[PDB]
């Protein structure tokens, strides 16, 4: 699990 | 001499986007009222930074054919453009209460090895008098740069920034037509970006003693 929270933000709507 | 309808709708998305972005008052008013010192000021650069990688990762998402991009090459895109483009944006605010702003960076505890080069490169940027189609673009192509360590495709990521420098060329030549050398000027503040990375790494490498942000600490592998 790494750049989790920088997926959740590009993933995100 | 003019921009084709589908350069005009490209370049239209483009500064929709960018547009857009802005820094919330809680952060602004932190940079007014909070304490003065090299500890401070240093968490107050840290908390900027962290609205800025949000605010790209926003603009990033509509720029035309991104989210076409294999998932794991957008992720390596960000990473390696986010340095570049804080610069590029710190550049454009400075150039147009930054008093205290820029008080609060030359007393942050960070080396003149690092200040001196980048308040010199906010200097050349200004000298430049850039439109904000011009801050926009390059914005652009230096998230678009297929270059970047760790992408898969990166003829995809040619494919999308081609387009853009060929916006920009266009842009000098019907609004800067007497002066052919302008897009080069732009293209010597593209190299110049790239300096800041090392620094970066630097600042962030050599001074472990500190915390940052998780959003901060991912893109910088902190
Ligand atoms: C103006 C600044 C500085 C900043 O510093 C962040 C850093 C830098 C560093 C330095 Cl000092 C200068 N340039 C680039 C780097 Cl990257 N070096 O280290 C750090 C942190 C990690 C300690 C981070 C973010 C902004 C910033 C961005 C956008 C806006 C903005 C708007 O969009 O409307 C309005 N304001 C006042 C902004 C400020």
């Amino acid at each position: 699990k790494d750049h989790q929270l920088l997926r959740y933000l590009l993933d995100k709507d | 001499m003019e921009l084709t309808p589908d350069q005009q709708t490209l370049l239209h998305f483009i500064m929709d986007s960018y547009n857009k972005q802005r820094m919330p008052q809680e952060i602004t008013n932190k940079i007014l009222k909070e304490a003065f010192s090299a500890e401070e000021n240093f968490l107050i650069l840290t908390e900027m930074a962290t609205n800025h990688v949000q605010v790209l990762v926003e603009f990033t998402k509509k720029l035309p054919g991104f989210q076409t991009l294999d998932h794991e090459d957008q992720i390596a895109l960000l990473k390696g453009s986010a340095v570049e483009a804080m610069f590029l944006r710190s550049a454009e605010i400075f150039n147009k209460h930054s008093d205290l702003l820029e008080a609060r960076i030359r007393n942050s505890g960070i080396s003149d090895e690092y200040i001196t080069p980048m308040f010199s490169f906010y200097k050349s940027i200004g000298e430049l008098k850039m439109t904000q189609e011009e801050y926009a673009l390059l914005t652009a192509i230096v998230i678009l740069s297929p270059d970047r360590q760790y992408i898969k495709d990166r003829e995809a990521v040619e494919k999308l920034q081609e387009p853009l420098l060929d916006v920009l060329q266009k842009l000098c030549k019907i609004h800067q037509p007497e002066n052919p050398q302008h897009f080069a000027c732009l293209l010597g503040r593209l190299t110049e970006l790239r300096t800041f990375n090392h620094h970066h790494a630097e600042m962030l490498m050599s001074w472990r003693v500190h915390k940052f942000t998780p959003l901060l600490c991912e893109i910088w592998d902190v």
